[PDB]
């Protein structure tokens, strides 16, 4: 719990010039060879906290996240407090096609921090409950989006989808409309699921250009 | 104490229809 | 003809967005029998226009049971106006006769409606050359000989519909069993919200009710079949029963522990009925006023009503009807039972269900 | 004021902490104790004779002596803006031939995929529609097709009460649009001549 | 372009082109109040209420003498 | 000439409620820089009114898993003891009229608590038992006051009454706190601002609702007859509507109090200090 | 027979009065179109003025608004709180939303049109509609309520 | 004894709420949510980057323009687009205006709550006031689409500052004639005080932001820590509470208020003449009188307004101080002209995940006072 009001008179600065330094410098080293096996891949770029600066981004195994996660928030010169959202991103042609996200931000030295952890659909991911309360509720929407399972969750349950949906919308794989539709029936009385019909289809506009360079 | 329902002309005297005043908008850099 | 009807114009595979080719007039939509049968149609493609002479809010209902522009409504009907009952089926290829009555008023009576509208129906439906069927609905016990006079209105305008229109159907089901029916609704309100129930003699004449979903499915099987066109069909369900048994069903079904029906010879029903029969006429007809406080209730409760023998029924149309006296039939009866319908306490069988689920139930 | 008080405390671990410990003294946000004879009736008649009721109480009595906020509509309307986006419409030149030219800029950019549009090439060998459909059940009124038209032809005029009881009502045809157009034109071109000078 | 839409007859450079844009006036605009900006002792209330009553208790006692 | 005199009773409560309904939300309006009802009629003089027959000609709602005898009979009873004791303030002589019409709004409890066990509303079950014991807590102050009044109620043959005949036509000046607490108390039994958190006709619908609502209005107006009767010097029209237009007036500037505050409020502050006033009273009575 | 036709259509002229002129309805307000409902029954536009009080149960109401949009988990309430009021009712669909399923037409989630799930009188076109659009719309609806003629209708039954 | 809990259903009619008592005490509350799900995230992969821009005015539909704040920073990050002077200052002016719309409306529908209804009737025709301001820049009342990729869409009208300056010249009034009836009030005071505390560690650990974070004593605001456009020119001050109440939060949302104005009256005097849009033709359209006389700004109309701009390959994430805390966009790039993966952060999502441990010990009537006191919209919540 931190940053609390000390100064009572109006400040015009933010950080001090050598944490602020260490921080957009010297950090990817620093985690890299402080716990060099929690680390696998490192990626430093255009950083979440500003225009201006580099910010890092941590890959990891599942078996060590973790104990990554605890040492990002309790050592001295890495306070990540506050995780702000954990997410997937799906990646078809990957052998693990799922990227799971985790965005932190240190109140303490003004920072903020990425990590990563690939996984496919049946590997599970050890659960961040213990460390941040918030992870409670992402972690439910990450099942409930993709399908990845998290292990040692107390209640991983769907909360975003309707009630008997089966199926992970967030995929590459799942359709836009879906498979299912909804309407009130008069000789059942009730409203009704119904294999989908559209009267009028989805049109899809194929825009790219044939020059095109940035394509990746 | 400031009144809430200014009277006639002290608020949105012209329409912006009918701007008193014609609008040179810059669009491009002279360099 | 034949089996163009179903086939020739069949887009998609059968949704509220495909198209089935058929283009209906349904008579008299918002009532019991007509809003299910609409409803069929409109929910496999099909365009319904739907005239009616009620208020707008009595027939709101009919707009949701289609997509965009595949139901039409036309309000203000008179169909003692031609020119009605011709915009009504200037574009459709079926026409289906739901319009029918049970007491008379000083402006309808049971010619008008049973006898006189359907056979100038008939005819403008064959003036037309488009129409290529014409659905017709009478009752199980009409009888040109029947001392009821809606039995005989009917059994006339039977006759006068197969005259005009020779490829006309005629479809003459049993009591129809529904939310909103006319034979359980009266029946409970019989035995509750009165000081007695008269049973005409010994109430042993059968009656073969059947359920309103299977009327609506007759009527799409009987748009299927071409065999079906001229013919005449008797709709019952799988049970006989007779009136003392339906009595003692819907008493064992409310849960109530006291028999106030009682068994009348048929002169007294008929001196009860007689006072609020000779005023029927001059007056333009009360609320709540039952159909079972005439004369011809009393005269139809003097002979079954079932399907003959050697008719054409439910099986000739591949249906297997429902019963009607257990299951989702007799599921809104149980709901004005005294107390509630409710489930009960629940207790053994919670016993093996997981944690959070009693503690929701609070068990 | 602000000022908080041992007894006014909304919870009970805060009612039961002030009652029996003065930790709230420590607290500069609370009201201290009254010290003398005066302070204390200063007090009762904050607490009894209520005065804090009294305040609002003023305030809302001079409100129902002042003026009123309410326009009547339909005699009076409110206030609105050249840039306004109301209901679409088709637009013409001077002439009376349509501006549209089908290049299907419109139906592209649209985000709610509410613009379908077929074309063939006119008798005269003219580049026009044979269809313009607008979902107005499906337009989220962003006005980007008016952005990306190059011929001023579709445009959001200043219609906003278009209200119907039939949904078929709201699927507007090329027809119905022209003929919005050649509702509307005057205004549209009046709001035109100001928008000008900015887009 | 640029010249096409801004620029004037007779023109010499391309920094000459007029602009009228949405501005303060000169000087700006006058400042406003942003702070928020705020009864009678419990003794002068307290006398008063005491007045009131004891003229009432007086008249009770009064009417009851007439009674 | 009883019945005649009771019906031209009935008839001005009743025009009474329907203005009354209409001068709340018009002065409520008011206050908050609006107008309020004026489209229905000239000045908006006809919406109770079509209030009334809109709620004539709607549908009836009688649930089937409820008991359909008390579920009629709750506002019923409600409309019925608000007529009573209307006529219990205008049609009677009787020595202890003010004991009389704490009777009968003692009485009225039960509509709220009819409804309760009547309709099968979860929450239903649990409002009528919060509403009741609202009233049941802010009627053992409206007792007390009322026992502070009778000290100084004599006629003028000597005898002490509670006839509103007999009481002075001046302001009861000495008895300023207790007149505030019992303007209060009608607050609290009316369940209007700030005790408005029970609701219990949450099944009711058309006649039903509208018997609940003109029962709810001429119980206000009853009460405030009763306050001007007692504390103002008399029973008027002027000073019926003055105390109509302060009710509007706490209903438009407050905010309600949770359940325990308002039963603290009741059991903790307002009950010790009309005792404690009854207590002086009676010193100074001897 | 003259006489008691011309009292029947004044019946009916009465009780139109009546029913338009004290319209109960319902708040759905499920996203961004309840905000302008809001501004509607705020003091600019003042919906109170038009007889109009929001009611929060169905058996008093008589009219619902669909103010915005309708996925599948919410139809079934939608349709439940619509089967418990009383008659006679109409549905104001609000925004394009309600009306057609708008900006998520082709969404997994979303219901296209509330007219899927319930009958709609009057359709109040925009994303969102102005609240002064809505008081267009709702006097539409009190013109409909207008051409209702109830006890001619049963006199001639 | 052997208490079981009595549980309760609060609502079908978008909050469902299963809660558990024992008696008049809650000991849990489980919020269900997903009754406004309607799938924009999907939506968003299947349309360009101009086409998904008003997808984000209806998030947080009561604050419109900072939710399309941080999407269209992101995307500016990624494409390494400056945005000029007079386009900065323009999106910080509304930005603030969207901030002052945002509280009126959260503490006069959090006092309806509790039960003073004039305080709501008298806020929104100062929403009205500001709503004329959202209209006569953009055409729209609510959904705007007026902050684009390297500026704003369109110029300011000429004579709109003269109308800003002459609200603001009264709004202090108006937020002084709001604080007579609520601030010093008994009622109001004994529902609010010490109802729902949160510490800082607390706050902390369950990811809070915005003003609730301010009412725990914690010194971070977003425009002061990592400012963006021409938020570090701004002199404002960021108010600080104590308790962790209810009471505190409305007085921090309040003084916010005030600091919105102040700011709103720096930006009115400071307003650059120049150009309010970014200068690059392959991101940004062409004016309209351009693109019909040149034919490279019409090529670029054409393509960009149905093709669009190709991001380059990668990814950031971006955050905005929010009127409900910190709004945040992960933006993930492939190379296309469409988003490959759009995850939205939002505060009201975190802060509803809160209720289970903010109202145990509490009643029944104080659940209303905690979800009023979070300020929640379930537009961004069930995105
Ligand atoms: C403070 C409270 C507020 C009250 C004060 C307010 C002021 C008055 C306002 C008036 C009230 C407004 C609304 C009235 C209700 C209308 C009726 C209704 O809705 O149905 C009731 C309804 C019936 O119950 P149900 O829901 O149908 O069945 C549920 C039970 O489980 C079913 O139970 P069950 O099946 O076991 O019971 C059946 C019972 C059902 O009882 C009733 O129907 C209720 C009875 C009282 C209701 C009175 C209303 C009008 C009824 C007609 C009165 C006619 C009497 C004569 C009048 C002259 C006419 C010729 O009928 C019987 O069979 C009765 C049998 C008689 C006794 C047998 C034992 C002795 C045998 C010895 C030999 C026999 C000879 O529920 C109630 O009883 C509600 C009670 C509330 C009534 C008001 C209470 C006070 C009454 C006035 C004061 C009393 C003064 C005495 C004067 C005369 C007596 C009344
Ligand atoms: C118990 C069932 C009802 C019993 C009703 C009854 O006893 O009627 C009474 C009482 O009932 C009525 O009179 C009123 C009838 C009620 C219906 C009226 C509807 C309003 C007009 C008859 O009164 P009278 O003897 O005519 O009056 C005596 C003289 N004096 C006027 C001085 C009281
Ligand atoms: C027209 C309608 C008029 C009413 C409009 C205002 C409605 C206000 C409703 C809320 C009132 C709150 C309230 O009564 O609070 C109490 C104090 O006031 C009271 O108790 C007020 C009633 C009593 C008036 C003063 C009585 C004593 C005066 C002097 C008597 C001795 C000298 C003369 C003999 C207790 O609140 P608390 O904070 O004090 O509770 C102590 C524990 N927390
Ligand atoms: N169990 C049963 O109910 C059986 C029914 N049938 C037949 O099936 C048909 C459907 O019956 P059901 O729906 O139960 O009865 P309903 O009364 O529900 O349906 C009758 C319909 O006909 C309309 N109608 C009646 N008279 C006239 C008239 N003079 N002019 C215009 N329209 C009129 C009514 O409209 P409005 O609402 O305006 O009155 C109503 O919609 C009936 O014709 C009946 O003869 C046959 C055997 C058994
Ligand atoms: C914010 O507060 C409010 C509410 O919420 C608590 C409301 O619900 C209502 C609406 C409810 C109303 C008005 C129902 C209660 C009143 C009724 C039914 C009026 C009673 C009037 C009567 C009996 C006289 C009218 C009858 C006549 C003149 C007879 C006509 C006869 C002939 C023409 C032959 C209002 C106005 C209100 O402000
Ligand atoms: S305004 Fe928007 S939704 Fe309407 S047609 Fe144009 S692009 Fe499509
Ligand atoms: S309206 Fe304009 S943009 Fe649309 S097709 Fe016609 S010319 Fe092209
Ligand atoms: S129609 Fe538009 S404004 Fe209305 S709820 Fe839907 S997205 Fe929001």
């Amino acid at each position: 719990g931190y940053a609390y009001a000390r100064k009572t008179t109006d400040k015009d600065y933010i950080a001090s010039e050598h944490m602020q330094a260490f921080g957009n410098t010297q950090l990817t080293d620093y985690i890299i060879k402080t716990v060099p096996k929690f680390v696998k891949m490192a990626v430093t770029g255009p950083a979440q906290s500003s225009v201006l600066y580099q910010e890092p981004t941590i890959y990891t195994t599942p078996e060590s996240l973790v104990p990554l996660m605890v040492f990002l928030r309790d050592h001295t010169n890495t306070q990540f407090k506050c995780l702000l959202d954990v997410t997937a991103v799906d990646f078809p042609e990957r052998a693990a096609r799922f990227e799971v996200v985790y965005h932190l931000l240190s109140p303490r030295w003004n920072n903020r921090i990425r990590v990563k952890v690939c996984v496919d659909e049946v590997t599970a991911v050890p659960t961040l409950c213990k460390v941040f309360n918030t992870a409670n509720w992402f972690e439910r929407e990450t099942w409930d989006m993709f399908g990845v399972f998290f292990s040692g969750h107390p209640d991983l349950r769907r909360i975003l989808t309707d009630y008997g949906f089966t199926g992970h919308p967030l995929r590459k794989d799942f359709p836009m409309t879906g498979y299912q539709e909804v309407r009130y029936d008069y000789g059942k009385k009730r409203v009704v699921s119904e294999p989908l019909e559209l009267t009028q289809e989805f049109r899809y506009f194929d825009f790219n250009s044939p020059w095109e360079t940035l394509n990746r | 104490f400031e009144h809430y329902l200014p009277m006639g002309l002290e608020y949105r005297k012209f329409s912006p229809g009918t701007q008193p005043v014609k609008a040179v908008v810059p669009h491009d850099s002279p360099k | 003809y034949s089996s163009t009807l179903m086939t020739a114009d069949k887009l998609g595979p059968g949704g509220r967005s495909s198209v089935s080719g058929i283009t209906a007039t349904v008579f008299g939509a918002n009532g019991f029998l007509g809003s299910y049968i609409v409803n069929e149609l409109a929910k496999r493609g099909s365009q319904v226009v739907c005239p009616f002479r009620s208020t707008e809010n009595e027939a709101m209902h009919l707009k949701q049971m289609g997509d965009l522009g595949q139901i039409v409504l036309l309000p203000e009907l008179d169909i003692r106006n031609d020119d009605d009952i011709k915009r009504a089926i200037s574009r459709s290829n079926v026409i289906i006769n739901c319009v029918g009555m049970r007491l008379q008023t000083k402006n309808w009576s049971f010619e008008d409606v049973h006898v006189d509208f359907p056979k100038r129906l008939a005819k403008l439906a064959a003036e037309t050359g488009q129409v290529q069927r014409l659905i017709h609905f009478s009752d199980m016990g009409a009888d040109e000989n029947h001392k009821s006079l809606r039995m005989r209105t009917k059994a006339v305008g039977d006759k006068e519909v197969l005259d005009a229109f020779p490829d006309a159907t005629i479809v003459r089901p049993g009591d129809i069993v529904g939310i909103e029916d006319h034979f359980y609704n009266y029946l409970i309100y019989q035995l509750t919200l009165t000081v007695f129930a008269p049973v005409v003699e010994s109430g042993s004449n059968k009656i073969q009710p059947t359920y309103v979903l299977d009327v609506a499915d007759a009527v799409a099987a009987l748009l299927r079949k071409p065999d079906t066109a001229g013919k005449t069909l008797y709709l019952g369900g799988p049970e006989v029963l007779t009136m003392r048994e339906v009595y003692d069903l819907l008493l064992k079904t409310l849960r109530i522990y006291r028999d106030d029906t009682v068994h009348l010879p048929a002169w007294a029903v008929k001196a009860m009925y007689k006072p609020f029969d000779s005023v029927r006429r001059m007056l333009p007809g009360l609320p709540m006023t039952s159909p079972l406080a005439t004369e011809d209730y009393v005269e139809e409760m003097l002979r079954d009503k079932v399907v003959p023998a050697g008719a054409l029924g439910y099986a000739d149309l591949g249906i297997v009807p429902q019963k009607v006296t257990d299951g989702l039939a007799i599921e809104p009866v149980r709901h004005a039972r005294v107390g509630g319908y409710r489930w009960g306490d629940m207790s053994a069988v919670a016993k093996d269900i997981p944690e959070s689920v009693r503690k929701y139930y609070n068990i | 004021g602000t000022e908080r008080r041992p007894g006014e405390s909304g919870a009970w671990k805060q009612i039961e902490r002030q009652r029996y410990a003065s930790d709230w003294e420590n607290d500069p946000t609370f009201k201290r104790t009254p010290k003398n004879l005066a302070e204390v009736l200063d007090d009762s008649a904050s607490m009894l004779l209520l005065t804090d009721v009294w305040r609002g109480m003023a305030y809302t009595l001079g409100a129902f002596f002042d003026k009123k906020v309410t326009i009547m509509y339909p005699f009076e309307k409110g206030q609105l803006s050249p840039r306004f986006r109301g209901e679409h419409a088709l637009r013409r030149y001077p002439t009376g031939e349509e501006r549209c030219i089908a290049c299907k800029l419109c139906e592209a950019i649209c985000p709610a995929q509410a613009i379908t549009i077929e074309a063939e090439e006119r008798e005269d060998g003219s580049r026009r529609t044979t269809r313009y459909d607008i979902d107005m059940t499906k337009c989220i009124y962003c006005g980007f097709c008016q952005e990306a038209c190059p011929v001023d032809a579709i445009v959001e005029g200043p219609n906003f009460e278009f209200s119907t009881e039939t949904r078929e009502e709201l699927l507007y045809d090329k027809q119905k649009l022209l003929e919005n157009g050649d509702k509307w034109e005057t205004e549209i071109a009046t709001n035109l001549r100001t928008e000008s000078l900015y887009r | 372009t640029e010249v096409l839409k801004r620029g004037f007859p007779g023109m010499k450079s391309v920094k000459d082109m007029p602009i009228v844009q949405d501005a303060p006036p000169p000087g700006g605009f006058p400042t406003i109040r942003i702070e928020r900006r705020l009864g009678p002792t419990g003794v002068a209330i307290f006398a008063g209420l005491a007045a009131i009553m004891g003229y009432g208790f007086y008249k009770l006692h009064e009417q009851r003498q007439e009674k | 000439m009883i019945v005649a005199s009771i019906l031209i009773l009935i008839v001005p409560v009743l025009l009474s409620v329907a203005m009354f309904t209409l001068a709340e939300r018009t002065v409520m309006a008011s206050m908050q820089r609006r107008f309020g009802p004026q489209v229905s009629g000239i000045s908006g003089l006809l919406q109770p009114f079509w209030d009334g027959l809109k709620l004539g000609v709607k549908e009836p709602v009688l649930p089937d898993s409820s008991s359909a005898g008390a579920f009629a009979a709750s506002p019923m009873i409600s409309f019925v003891l608000s007529q009573v004791a209307w006529v219990g303030i205008c049609i009677s002589d009787a020595s202890f009229q003010g004991l009389v019409i704490m009777a009968i709004s003692s009485l009225a409890v039960y509509g709220v608590m009819l409804a309760g066990w009547a309709s099968n509303s979860k929450y239903a079950f649990l409002g009528c038992l919060r509403s009741v014991a609202l009233m049941v807590s802010y009627e053992l102050s409206l007792g007390a006051a009322l026992l502070s009044i009778g000290l100084f109620v004599t006629d003028g043959t000597g005898m002490k009454c509670l006839n509103f005949a007999e009481m002075p036509t001046t302001p009861q000046y000495a008895m300023l706190p207790l007149c505030l607490i019992f303007l209060v108390c009608i607050l609290a039994e009316t369940k209007r601002d700030p005790f408005d958190l029970p609701g219990y006709n949450v099944e009711y619908s058309s006649l039903g609702f509208a018997l609940f609502f003109i029962a709810e209005y001429a119980n206000m107006a009853v009460m405030s007859a009763i306050a001007s009767i007692y504390f103002l010097g008399g029973f008027s029209a002027l000073k019926i509507t003055a105390l109509f237009f302060a009710f509007v007036w706490t209903r438009g500037t407050l905010p309600r109090y949770r359940y325990d505050q308002f039963m603290r409020l009741g059991w903790k502050a307002f009950l010790p200090l009309t005792l404690a006033f009854f207590a002086l009273h009676a010193s100074v009575a001897i | 027979a003259k006489g008691l036709e011309f009292v029947v259509s004044k019946v009916d002229n009465v009780v139109n009065w009546a029913r338009a002129g004290s319209i109960w309805p319902m708040t759905f307000g499920l996203a961004c179109c309840a905000v302008e409902m809001m501004h509607a029954g705020a003091s600019r536009y003042d919906l109170d003025r038009y007889g109009i009080i929001f009611r929060p149960s169905p058996r008093q109401s008589d009219a619902m608004i669909v103010a915005g949009t309708l996925t599948n988990k919410m139809a079934p309430a939608l349709r439940k709180v619509y089967d418990q009021m009383p008659e006679p009712k109409w549905v104001v669909s609000m925004g394009s939303c309600a009306n057609g399923g708008g900006y998520y037409h082709y969404s997994y989630a979303v219901v296209r049109g509330c007219d899927r799930v319930v009958p709609v009188d009057v359709y109040v076109p925009g994303c969102p509609p102005t609240a002064e659009g809505l008081l267009y719309g709702l006097l539409q609806l009190q013109k409909k309520i207008y051409r209702s003629k109830t006890t001619q209708i049963w006199y001639k039954k | 004894a052997k208490v079981n809990n009595f549980t309760l259903n609060f609502g079908p009619q978008v909050l469902r709420l299963v809660l558990e008592m024992q008696g008049e005490i809650i000991m849990r509350a489980d919020p269900h949510i997903g009754l406004l799900h309607r799938g924009t995230e999907k939506l968003l992969e299947y349309k360009t980057y101009l086409q998904g821009l008003p997808y984000f005015d209806r998030l947080d539909y009561v604050s419109m323009m900072c939710m399309e704040h941080s999407y269209v920073l992101a995307i500016e990050q990624l494409l390494n687009v400056s945005v000029p002077l007079r386009g900065q200052y323009i999106r910080v002016l509304f930005s603030e205006i969207t901030r002052v719309l945002n509280h009126l409306l959260a503490i006069t529908c959090h006092s309806m709550d509790v039960g003073a209804l004039t305080p709501f009737l008298w806020a929104f025709e100062e929403r009205e006031k500001l709503f004329e301001f959202y209209e006569r820049v953009s055409g729209a009342r609510m959904h705007a689409a007026y902050f684009r990729v390297g500026g704003v869409s369109q110029d300011l009208p000429i004579g709109l500052l003269r109308d800003v300056y002459d609200w603001a010249r009264q709004f202090a009034s108006r937020l002084d004639e709001m604080e007579e009836l609520l601030t010093g009030n008994r009622i109001w005071k004994e529902r609010t005080v010490d109802v729902g505390t949160i510490t800082a560690q607390m706050a902390w650990d369950w990811g809070c932001s915005g003003p609730i974070l301010r009412a725990s004593g914690i010194d971070w605001d977003l425009r002061k820590t990592q400012p963006y456009d021409a938020y570090g020119k701004m002199q404002f001050n960021v108010p600080i509470a104590g308790h962790g109440d209810c009471y505190d939060r409305y007085l921090v949302r309040l003084q916010e208020m005030r600091e919105s104005l102040r700011i709103i009256y720096q930006c009115l005097n400071e307003m650059p003449d120049g150009l309010y849009k970014s200068p690059d033709g392959k991101v940004c359209p062409p004016s309209r009188s351009t693109m019909k006389q040149s034919m490279e700004a019409l090529i670029h109309h054409f393509k960009l307004y149905t093709e669009g701009f190709h991001v380059p390959a990668g990814e950031t994430y971006r955050a905005v101080e929010a009127p409900k805390g910190e709004f945040g966009v992960y933006l993930v790039s492939r190379g296309g002209n469409r988003p490959y993966r759009c995850k939205i952060r939002s505060p009201g999502y975190a802060h509803l995940q809160m209720t289970d441990v903010i109202s145990r010990g509490a009643m029944l009537a104080d659940v209303v006072t905690i979800i009023g006191t979070l300020d929640v919209v379930f537009g961004e919540i069930d995105r």
